[PDB]
């Protein structure tokens, strides 16, 4: 088959920035009417993949012309002149003149922002959680930058580590920030024989965590 | 891409 | 308003087949081939397949080959593409998408999350999160397979909506929701999350009560 070689695989630009993918085919892919059948392509989070350019440096309407495609034989390579925020995502190329069809390998687009600290909110656990004997105590971190970020468990002031879960959010389309999801699940008895439950986010913005706890007997 | 069925 | 139309998720059993279908909706099915692309979790596309209604021709990836077989039904302006003995390789994300000769691939179907595990099918346990602007969730935990749809007063509330990706733990997963509104406006006004888990054709209301 064509094989295509696209770098770099992970792309970190800042807002208003220029980006500039490769790709390397093994062979050349001009077929036989004379025409050269690259494609470059994006995915964004959370959506089905879409053309930006074809025949190597061709645009559709509705694609600005901040995206550009350029290739001579086996190179290929497409620019973003300046970055936005909605620019995110998996970009792919893509060679349609030899079946079969080959995509390159993709390469992420990351999109620095200036730092932003989480805003942070604690939940007990639902009451119908609790009828069917398990508890989950969860905070939610939301739109800070960069995307690191610890938290810390506290229960009657006592650091607790197992029945911790995380996760994070892909970087956000419209601000560029990222989320981040903790819940510590617990037997209902194991709930129930201790007062103060706190989580504490410690991120870059501040050397102080952010902290936020509650007691059940509020 | 060309199509699989062009050249028919 | 061109469209296509894709089931938006199958559990197989290993050894098992499945049949993906492509409904197209807007256009002249005849005019345009229907090309499949499997999409793999985190990074990677892989063209699979494709059937051409005008002629007939169909052809697919050699990586799969023996077990995709790709039709079309002309009046349903449906295409198909079974494929047999899957294994965990197999699950993926499935999109359809048209093709004109010499053209390019200009509108996509939304996807089938497919997933190849003996695991049967469990629903949600949806719960309520709640407690200037406030924040209140969802949380929704120990479902099997993949994926969840999760929306705020049924899709009307869509700004300041983060959903969290699924994290698989002892065999299910559990992802969260927030949504951020004004102080103003609850618990003055009603704010419910919906659940929707097409595998288990399963749908679930949870409002949030202070």
């Amino acid at each position: 088959d064509v094989l295509m070689t696209q770098t770099p695989l992970s792309l970190p630009v800042s807002l208003g920035g220029q980006a500039s993918i490769s790709c390397r085919s093994s062979q050349s892919v001009v077929y036989s009417d004379g025409d050269t059948y690259l494609e470059w392509y994006l995915q964004k989070p959370g959506q089905s993949p879409k053309l930006l350019i074809y025949k190597v440096s061709r645009r559709p309407s509705g694609v600005p012309d901040r995206f550009s495609g350029s290739g001579s034989g086996t190179d290929f390579t497409l620019k973003i002149s300046r970055v936005e925020t909605e620019d995110l995502g998996v970009y792919y190329c893509f060679q349609g003149s030899h079946v079969p069809y080959t995509f390159g390998g993709g390469t992420k687009l990351e999109i620095k922002r200036t730092d932003a600290a989480p805003t942070v909110s604690i939940f007990p656990p639902s009451s119908e959680q609790l009828t069917s004997g398990g508890a989950s105590v969860v905070c939610f971190l939301n739109n800070f930058y960069p995307k690191d970020i610890n938290v810390k468990w506290k229960i009657d002031g006592s650091e607790r580590q197992n029945g911790v879960l995380n996760s994070w959010t892909d970087q956000d389309s419209k601000d560029s920030t990222y989320s981040m999801s903790s819940t510590l699940t617990l037997t209902k008895d194991e709930y129930e024989r201790h007062n103060s439950y706190t989580c504490e986010a410690t991120h870059k913005t501040s050397t102080s965590p952010i902290v936020k706890s509650f007691n059940r007997n509020e | 891409a060309v199509g699989i069925g062009a050249v028919f | 308003q061109v469209q296509l139309l894709q089931s938006g998720a199958e559990l197989v059993r290993p050894g098992a087949s499945v049949t993906l279908s492509c409904k197209a909706s807007g256009y002249a099915f005849s005019d345009y081939e229907i090309h499949w692309v499997k999409q793999t979790p985190v990074r990677g596309l892989d063209w699979i397949g494709a059937f051409d209604p005008k002629s007939g021709a169909s052809a697919s990836n050699q990586k799969v080959k023996g077990r995709a077989i790709l039709t079309a039904d002309k009046s349903s302006s449906t295409a198909y593409m079974e494929l047999r003995s899957l294994t965990s390789e197999d699950s993926a994300v499935y999109y359809c998408t048209r093709l004109r000769y010499f053209g390019y691939f200009d509108v996509w179907g939304t996807g089938t999350t497919v997933t190849v595990s003996s695991a049967s099918t469990t629903p949600p346990s949806v719960y309520p999160l709640a407690p200037s602007m406030v924040t209140l969730g969802c949380l929704v935990k120990g479902y099997f397979p993949e994926p969840v749809t999760v929306t705020w007063n049924s899709g009307s509330l869509s700004s300041g909506v983060h959903t969290f990706p699924a994290v698989l733990q002892s065999d299910l997963y559990t992802l969260s929701s927030s949504v951020t509104v004004p102080s103003s406006t609850w618990p003055s006004e009603t704010v419910t999350c919906n659940v929707a888990h097409p595998a288990s054709s399963t749908k679930v209301d949870k409002k949030i009560v202070p």
